[PDB]
Formats: C-alpha cells, structure tokens, sequence
C-alpha cells in the first residue's frame, strides 16, 4: 500500500497498556503463582507468550478469571516476564538468570529464552 | 512519520 | 535500573493483537459508526485515542459490549484509524484526508491530527 | 537486545 507509518505508536500503545495495568484498568485475569497473585491483560498475556496463547484461546479456558501455573514456577521470574511483556525490559541478573530462564521456556517467550541461553553460555 |  | 530491551518486542505485541483481532478473538467491544459495525479490543482503543481512554474509565459505560460514535462521524474514516491503532500504519489519501482528520479530532489521536494538518497545509 |  501507500501508507504513512508513526515509528513510536508501538511503544505508545504499550506503554499506555503498562499505565493501565499499574492502575488496575480493565485487567480480567489473575495469575495465580505459588500463592501470588498478578492481575493481567489477557489479551497483552497472549501476544506475549505461547502458553497464554494456547490457554485463552481454549473455549473453556478463555473464560476463566484465574489460572494457576505449575507449582515449581518461581513468583520472582514470573514478575519479571510479566514487567518484560508490558515494557520490554527484562531485568536479567546473575541471581535471577537460572529463575527467569525456566519460566521463559514455561511460558514460551522464544525470544527470553534465547537471551538467558546465551548470558549463561558467557559465564561458563 | 515515515514511508515504511 | 540494569535491564536489557527487546527492540522489536511492542512492534511484535501489536501484530499478535491485530492477529486477535483479524480472528475476533477475545474482543470485547463493538464499535457502530453510521450502521457499519467494527470489533475491537477496550485496551488497544483505550491505548490510542484520548476519546476511548475517557469512555472505558468511566464507571457506567467500562460495562458496555457496544459504543455508538457521533452521526457525523464516516465510517471509512473511523475504519482507518482502527487499522492505524492495530498496525502503526495510515492510509491518508487526499480522498480521504478530511474524513480521518475529523475523526482523530474526535477520537482524540492527537499524533494523526498532527501529520493530517501538516498533509493539508503542503497542499495550499 | 540493546542497552536501553
Ligand atoms: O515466543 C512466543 C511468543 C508468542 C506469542 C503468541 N501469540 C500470538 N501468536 C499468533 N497470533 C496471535 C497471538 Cl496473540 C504465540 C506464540 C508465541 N511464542
Ligand atoms: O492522542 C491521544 C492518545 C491517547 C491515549 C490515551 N490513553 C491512555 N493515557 C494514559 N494512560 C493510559 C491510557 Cl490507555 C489517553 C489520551 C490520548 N490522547
Ligand atoms: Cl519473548
Ligand atoms: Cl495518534
């Protein structure tokens, strides 16, 4: 086509999703992880990650309020691919790496994981 | 704006 | 803070929800302009037009599964727009031009007001 | 990825 394109609108829209989830705004789900709790977009949660992905677009599943992830998934990583989904920062240390990592391959965040897999590798 |  | 950033992850957010909205899934709204009906998601319109934004915090109409814009208002024009909200991307045509300047106007999309007006005054 |  012959269209105009705005470079920042991506970030904008993004950025203003990160206003309305910090507000509590139209957020319909609450992840449930080893008793804590993440109110979420369900739409933000699917564009982000296959396991979301495949969760809500089951015609049971779309409908539920709260999900619980696995038990062995760590509150601390999940908040970080959580804060990583509506900001696109990924706060990646030494002491969370191993954490962040694993709920990346849980959630399927192909581009995460790749990251981890490639900061543990210069560290060996 | 630009001409993507 | 000491975070890292995924370049392409908004820009990667936005096409995966243009997708849901491609295959109407987990939308939450329609939009009725002029008897042409569009489906959308609340947060993305909330996210791109200070009109939106207004209509979805307010404690009433949060709740309404349909919003009818202003009889004035083309549905081509709107129809734009919702592409531009979804992808970055403005199809301005000097066919068009007035319709979709009017309705950012009214929509409150304050970055296409702006290319709009400087579209018409190289025109003149 | 970048530093941002
Ligand atoms: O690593 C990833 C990130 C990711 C996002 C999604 N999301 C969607 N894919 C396609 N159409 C719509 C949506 Cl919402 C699916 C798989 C994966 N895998
Ligand atoms: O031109 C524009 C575009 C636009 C978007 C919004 N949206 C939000 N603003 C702040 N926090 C959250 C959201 Cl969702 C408000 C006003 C305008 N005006
Ligand atoms: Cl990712
Ligand atoms: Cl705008």
């Amino acid at each position: 086509d012959s269209c105009i394109q705005f470079t920042r609108h991506a970030s904008d829209v993004l950025l203003n999703l990160n206003r309305l989830r910090s507000r509590d705004i139209l957020t319909d789900v609450v992840i449930v992880v080893s008793r804590e709790q993440f109110r979420a977009h369900k739409t933000v949660l699917m564009a982000c990650s296959g396991l979301f992905y495949s969760i809500f677009t089951d015609q049971l599943k779309c409908n539920l309020s709260v999900i619980n992830l696995d038990p062995e998934i760590n509150p601390e990583g999940f908040c970080i691919l959580l804060d990583f989904m509506y900001t696109s920062r990924l706060n990646l240390r030494e002491g969370n790496i191993m954490a962040v990592m694993a709920t990346a391959m849980y959630l399927q965040m192909e581009h995460v994981v790749d990251t981890c897999r490639k900061f543990i590798k210069a560290s060996e | 704006w630009v001409i993507p």
